[PDB]
């Protein structure tokens, strides 16, 4: 049996993308998404290096 | 004191059409259209066709929508309800005197306006299922089911439940072609009671003149015999026993009407001896444990099925049912007492007479009366012709019943049930 | 029928083509928003409509997908647009504001 | 005396709206739960009887 | 046109009469050729001690198997050669013992009547016979879910009292009662002023009482010393019984509140808001489109298989709920979803509903007292819990009094923040903690 | 479009000092926002049910 | 277009819940005035003037 | 056989104005429910402060 | 039971059979639905026991050794208590079972009692059988010959 | 329907401490699990208003 698909945790990144069933469809303005991730972590990143010395 | 008696007035429209009604004078009313239509009229290519159109009777008609009957109706606490035998369907309406205008008009539009749509035909088919599940955990259904597609070659065989391989594969066409040619004037009749037969016959003018359909005995039963045994493990043995007898109307069915009462059909009193039953008698002398028996007595437009069935532990299936037979022998060669008889008629007659004694009961005695032959006829003289019936006749009656080719239906463990030939 | 009623025919005409989902083959009311009404009259069309509607929405997806459209010759002739969900959708919104009706008394 | 179901023995099912559904024609049992060991289910894949549409104050 | 309130004056009074012996003798003419006589006992279980328990059921069972003047089959044969039904029945309160006959045989009916009440044989034979097919009965009413449950419900809801008792006794009685047992019930409880000769069909109410005189006079020649048949209210309690059994493939679930009793008007009330809710089953046609929002969505989602509200009555007390069966894993759902409306009642009944339950409800009476037998028993009954008998003119008058300020009213005063007696019997794993059901019988919001 | 554009026309005011042109333009702007997404795009919408029959 | 739910047992819905929503906004009132120590209307009340002589 | 299931007695844990089987319980209904609802209503007002 | 009862053949014979015999050979040889899940170990055990023992059996080889297979079934096929006879004989009794069903075609089969094999006449039904036909022997043809 | 069964948040709420099937069997040592979680929020709480002035 696919443990990517049984293991309480695995499920949600299954669920998040990897399996997660997406219109054949969407177009560069549905990247944003992904960037604002990106843009939320990588803010949290380099703000945190900074408050190392603010 | 109560009121003046009124009388029922009776009316034959010329296109074929009934109308009776009686002024009750009673709080409720009670309006019936009964059709020749029951599973009697279905063939071999649209079996099951009525039992789906019997459980239709609140999809949506023309002048209202599924929603609209259904809450059209409870909203004055009426009912809406559709019976069917192997000749008849009844669609029944009831509800409170100053409501019968908004009843009245939801049973037209269901039995002469229904429009089948495709998607909520759909949605029914499953109950055909349920429906069926409920009817059949009584065995009695499934073993006079079986009775009745034994006994004949083709229109009373048919089943009053779906055949299950028909089960979703009913269509809105054999809906509409079905109330179509068969939901016709010269086949229907209306009956009503707290009505008034001006209104009645002015609905019925209005409303209820259509033809197109067929109209004779759109095949004749052709009474064949054989016999259909189904093992399943039941705890105990059920099966009727039977040969052909005399259609409803005739003075023959009376004389069968009669046998009955006189082998036994049903308690008297809770929990008796069943001491004047005498088929019942005649099992208990030659059988110890649990049994049951009675005559079994149905008769149609042109047939009937006359005989009895037994329900006993596996074991004693065969001592069941010939003692039961052998007793109906005994009452064909001769032995029987016109004491007897005058009993029989005796519980005949009451027992008449109080199945008419509520309104719905009633109602359908009309109905049923105004299908078959076409006119009402009284307590007085139904009476009068049971009493017609001589000991002879009782005779001859059982005489035919032993002689004629039989038709039998059994399930249960039948390891010790006989078949026909055996008997 | 009118020199002017053809004018709004020739608006109604002239929005269509800009409209634009006749170069994916759409139709009119292959392009409706989904919502319950719309669901429910979806779920009423014959096999063959619904087979039809779903064919010719995956043939637009694709081409959304692939950035194109079809030739010319093959765009979807507002006139030749057969409004094919209309009458259930009509149907569906009727039933329900019954019931919207009979709730208020 | 017509009324086939009712002349009692041949089946008869009504169907209903806001009553129950019904198979009520004839043939023994209640001379079958008195010497008894008729079980019957309690409400197992079914529906209810006795039914109701009547009662009081 | 003849008017519904016109219908409801055109039915004849019942007449009524009181012997010497304190026997009432009631009857309500037709033009009927067929009727119903039987007398109606105040006697019970509610009247039975823990020791004679299943007396009166013990005593129904002997009813017809002989008297003095008939022995053994004699009353089958009298009665079924007459083409007559003999029947009858007990519940915790009342008894009953009715013929169904030929209305011209009259004068045999209520002769018949008097041997069996006051004749009883109870050949010891016979009281051994009976022993084992009353244990038998049992054995079958414990496949009846059903019946199981209404006595679980009873058992829990007033345990303690006689009313917490079921009809036919534990198994131990049966084997145990002896013929001084019986004999003893029947003297202290087959007494003139607790039992009310009832008839309705095709006779004249000067015959009726003619024949009471005739083979009743003579029962309470002597009123008891100090034998005080008097009935103790009944405690309720707030509790809870689960007769968990995963063999089973369906649940049954019956939860009440304590109900006001016979005489309460309170009852008409109630009712109404019964119907408004109502009961379901799985044959129903019509699903979706139902009025009761309870059936609708029990319909829609396979909520169950069936359900029905009820008004259990007993003197000055009484069951009011509903009872239930469903799948195992719906159990929590249906049991929401019946609470919600009984809240959404207590402070949300609407007026139309309203109208649509006090009319199911008109329907519901005219119909049920169709023949000879409906309205006999209902005679029989009344004049037992009423003292008299409520002509429907005045039920039509209570209903139409009912609207949605006290159904609100009404229902709060037995349902809002009330204790429950649950029932449960089957795979009820899911059956909410009674807690929780508790919190179910008031709403945060109000 | 024309919804972006004048987003970028208030990000341009925003940028500028409260004078001459400047105040009477953004203040027209502001206007056009709300009456835009309040009573322009909503409209829109109607119209082109309209036009296609629906 | 909030027409659906215009009519008779709207009304009777809407007014059934009055004297709930009435006594839901005492009970915020109250709760608002309690929590912030409201000087403006605490003085008014008899007790409770913890800011007197 | 169902019906020789008696609910065990609980005289030993119910409250006082209960233990009376000839006593209805609507009587002390108000009575009861106030106390444990007053014990709550206490306790909030205590968390509250 | 699905896959054999997929078929139609497979109902109809099962059908005629129960039709033409009283009793032993109407037996089914797949299990009625309403024994699915009720038969239980002991009818299996009881049904080893009284039925698989010597005087009922046969054991047959290939590529196998008498003496080999002697060995073996003295040594292991040697039990006995079971019953002996045709513990019934078949009844042959006649008679029709028809089964409504929207299958495309209607099969049916009529048939009367015959001979046991092992007779003479048994052979002679045989040969009436390839008189009359019994499946072709030629891929796609008009059978010709039958 | 019982909107605390199937909105995507309550759920999760429903699951955590409403309708999750616990022993009817534990005891005190049982409730530190609470109390880590208390612990973890007042610990985060007052922590931050340190904050606001360390
Ligand atoms: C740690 C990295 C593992 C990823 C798990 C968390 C991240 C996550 O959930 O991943 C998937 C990738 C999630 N959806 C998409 O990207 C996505 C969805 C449809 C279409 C596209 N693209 C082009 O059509 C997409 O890109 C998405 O992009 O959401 C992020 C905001 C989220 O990030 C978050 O939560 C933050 C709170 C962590
Ligand atoms: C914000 C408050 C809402 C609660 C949701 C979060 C909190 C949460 O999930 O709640 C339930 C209450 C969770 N389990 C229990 O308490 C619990 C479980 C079995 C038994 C007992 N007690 C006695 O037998 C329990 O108390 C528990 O207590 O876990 C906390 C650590 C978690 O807290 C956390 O996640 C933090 C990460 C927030």
């Amino acid at each position: 049996t696919n443990i990517r698909k049984s293991h309480p945790l695995m499920k949600i990144v299954n669920n998040a993308f990897i399996d997660l069933p997406a219109p054949s469809n969407i177009s560069s303005w549905w990247n944003f998404g992904s960037l604002l991730g990106i843009c939320l972590i990588l803010q949290i990143l380099t703000g945190l290096f900074l408050a190392m010395h603010y | 004191v109560p009121p003046h008696p009124q009388d029922l007035e009776f009316t034959r429209l010329p296109n074929g059409l009934v109308i009776a009604s009686l002024e009750n004078y009673a709080p409720a009313s009670r309006i019936g259209l009964f059709i020749k239509a029951g599973s009697r009229y279905e063939n071999s290519n649209n079996l099951g066709t009525s039992h789906l159109l019997r459980l239709a009777s609140s999809l949506t008609t023309k002048g209202a929508s599924s929603f609209k009957i259904t809450r059209g109706i409870e909203a004055v606490g009426g009912k809406l309800s559709v019976t069917s035998t192997r000749e008849n369907m009844a669609y029944t309406v009831e509800c409170l005197r100053d409501d019968v205008d908004i009843l009245m008009e939801f049973l037209l539009n269901v039995t002469t306006a229904p429009e089948f749509r495709r998607w909520e035909v759909a949605a029914l088919q499953p109950q055909l299922r349920i429906d069926k599940a409920v009817a059949l955990q009584n065995p009695q259904a499934h073993v006079i089911e079986n009775l009745h597609a034994a006994a004949y070659r083709n229109a009373l065989a048919n089943s009053l439940y779906c055949p299950d391989y028909r089960i979703g594969k009913v269509t809105p066409v054999e809906l509409h072609d079905y109330v179509q040619n068969h939901f016709t004037s010269a086949r229907m009749a209306l009956i009503g009671l707290g009505v008034s037969h001006p209104v009645l016959k002015q609905v019925a003018e209005q409303f209820l003149n259509i033809r197109g359909g067929l109209g004779l005995s759109g095949a004749k039963a052709k009474y064949h015999g054989g016999e259909i045994r189904e093992q399943n493990g039941d705890s105990l043995v059920h099966a009727a026993l039977v040969a052909e007898s005399a259609a409803i109307g005739s003075a023959e069915a009376n004389a069968f009407s009669v046998l009955q009462h006189v082998l036994g059909a049903g308690p008297h009193v809770k929990r008796g001896s069943n001491a004047t039953s005498s088929l019942y008698q005649a099992v208990a002398k030659g059988v110890h444990q649990p049994f049951d028996v009675s005559a079994f007595n149905a008769s149609y437009s042109d047939s009937g099925l006359f005989g009895f069935y037994t329900i006993s532990q596996a074991a004693s299936a065969g001592d069941v049912i010939k003692a039961a037979y052998n007793q109906v022998k005994t009452i064909a060669q001769g032995n029987l007492s016109n004491p007897d008889v005058q009993a029989a008629k005796n519980k005949l007659k009451a027992g008449y007479l109080m199945s008419v004694e509520s309104s719905e009961g009633f109602l359908d005695e009309v109905g049923s009366q105004a299908l078959a032959a076409g006119s009402y006829t009284p307590p007085s003289t139904v009476l009068q012709q049971i009493d017609a019936v001589a000991d002879a006749d009782v005779i001859n009656a059982a005489k035919k019943f032993v002689s004629g080719r039989k038709s039998m239906a059994a399930s249960g463990n039948l390891g010790h049930t006989p078949f026909i030939d055996e008997l | 029928v009118s020199a002017s009623s053809r004018w709004l025919e020739g608006i109604r005409k002239w929005y269509y083509n800009a409209a634009g989902f006749n170069k994916l083959g759409l139709m009119r009311d292959d392009t409706i928003h989904e919502n319950d009404d719309v669901k429910e009259a979806i779920r009423r069309l014959p096999e063959n409509l619904y087979d039809d509607r779903v064919f010719r929405i995956k043939r637009a997806l694709d081409l959304s997908m692939r950035q194109q459209i079809l030739p010319k010759e093959q765009w979807t002739k507002y006139e030749e647009d057969k409004s094919y969900l209309e009458p259930y959708l009509k149907e569906v919104i009727r039933e329900r504001k019954e019931r919207e009706e009979w709730a208020k008394k | 005396m017509l009324s086939v179901a009712a002349r009692s023995g041949p089946f008869a099912p009504v169907l209903s709206a806001t009553s129950r559904g019904v198979a009520g024609a004839l043939r023994p049992l209640v001379q079958a739960a008195v010497p008894a060991t008729s079980e019957s289910p309690v409400l197992d894949l079914k529906r209810s009887v006795l039914c109701r549409e009547s009662l009081r104050g | 046109t003849a008017t519904y309130a016109q219908a409801l004056q055109s039915v004849p009074e019942t007449q009524v009469s009181q012997l010497d012996n304190g026997l009432r003798v009631a009857s309500e003419q037709s033009s009927q050729p067929t009727c119903t006589v039987g007398v109606w006992i105040d006697a019970g279980s509610r009247y039975e001690s823990e020791k004679n328990n299943g007396a009166g059921y013990f005593v129904e069972h002997l009813a017809f198997k002989g008297t003095k003047n008939r022995p053994g089959n004699a009353l089958e044969k009298e009665v079924e050669s007459m083409g007559a039904h003999l029947n009858a029945y007990s519940t915790r309160e009342h008894t009953a013992y009715y013929i169904k006959a030929l209305s011209k045989d009259l004068p045999k009916a209520v002769e018949l009547l008097a041997d069996i009440v006051q004749n009883c044989s109870l050949e010891d034979s016979q009281i051994e016979k009976e022993r084992d097919v009353i244990l038998q009965e049992l054995q079958e009413n414990d496949t009846s879910m059903r019946d199981v449950v209404f006595n679980y419900l009873h058992a829990t809801a007033f345990q303690g009292t006689p009313l917490a008792q079921s009809v036919e006794g534990p198994s131990e009685n049966v084997r145990k009662l002896s013929r001084a047992d019986l004999t003893e019930y029947l003297s202290r409880h087959y007494k003139a002023p607790r039992m009310v000769l009832a008839a309705a069909g095709g006779l004249e109410h000067r015959q009726l009482l003619d024949l009471a005189q005739k083979h009743f006079s003579g029962l309470s020649g002597t009123y008891d010393e100090d034998a005080v048949p008097t009935l103790s209210p009944c405690r309720f309690t707030g509790s809870q019984i689960c007769h968990r059994e995963d063999g089973l493939p369906l649940a049954h679930v019956a939860i009440a509140v304590e109900g006001p009793g016979w005489a309460h008007p309170d009852n008409v009330a109630l009712q109404v808001a019964n119907a408004i809710i109502g009961h379901y089953d799985c044959t129903y046609g019509g699903g979706a489109h139902l009025s009761s929002p309870l059936a609708s969505i029990a319909a829609t989602n396979k909520l169950c298989q069936s359900f029905q509200t009820f008004n259990i009555c007993y003197a000055d007390t009484g069951l009011l709920g509903a009872h239930f069966v469903c799948d195992h894993m719906s159990i929590d759902d249906m049991m929401f979803v019946l609470q919600g409306q009984w809240m959404r009642l207590c402070t949300s009944a609407t007026e139309s509903e309203v109208l649509r339950g006090k009319n199911l409800l008109r329907n519901a009476l005219v119909s049920h007292l169709d023949g000879t037998t409906p309205v006999c028993e209902d005679i029989g009954r009344s004049l037992l819990t009423y003292g008299r008998r409520i002509p429907l003119a005045e039920w039509e008058s209570r209903i139409a009094e009912v609207d949605a300020r006290v159904v609100r009213e009404v229902c709060s005063k037995y349902f809002y923040d009330q204790c429950p007696a649950v029932a449960g019997f089957g795979p009820i794993e899911q059956l909410p903690d009674y807690n929780r059901i508790r919190s179910g019988m008031f709403w945060l919001r109000f | 479009w024309a919804l972006v554009a004048d987003l970028l026309t208030l990000t341009w005011i925003g940028g500028q000092p409260v004078e001459h042109p400047y105040i009477t333009i953004g203040q027209l702007a502001s206007v056009l926002y709300f009456l835009l997404i309040l009573v322009l795009m909503p409209t829109a919408g109607t119209i082109e049910n309209k036009l296609l029959k629906w | 277009m909030l027409t659906r739910f215009l009519g008779p047992r709207y009304r009777q819905l809407a007014r059934n819940w009055v004297p709930t929503a009435q006594l839901w906004g005492a009970v915020g009132a109250v709760g608002l005035v309690w929590a912030t120590d409201w000087r403006l209307i605490l003085d008014w009340v008899p007790y409770i003037n913890g800011k007197f002589k | 056989s169902h019906t020789d299931i008696k609910v065990p007695d609980f005289s030993d844990y119910r409250r006082p104005e209960v233990l009376d089987s000839t006593k209805s319980s609507k009587e002390s209904s108000e009575a009861r429910k106030g106390f444990s609802y007053l014990v709550t209503a206490t306790t909030t007002v205590g968390v509250a402060y």
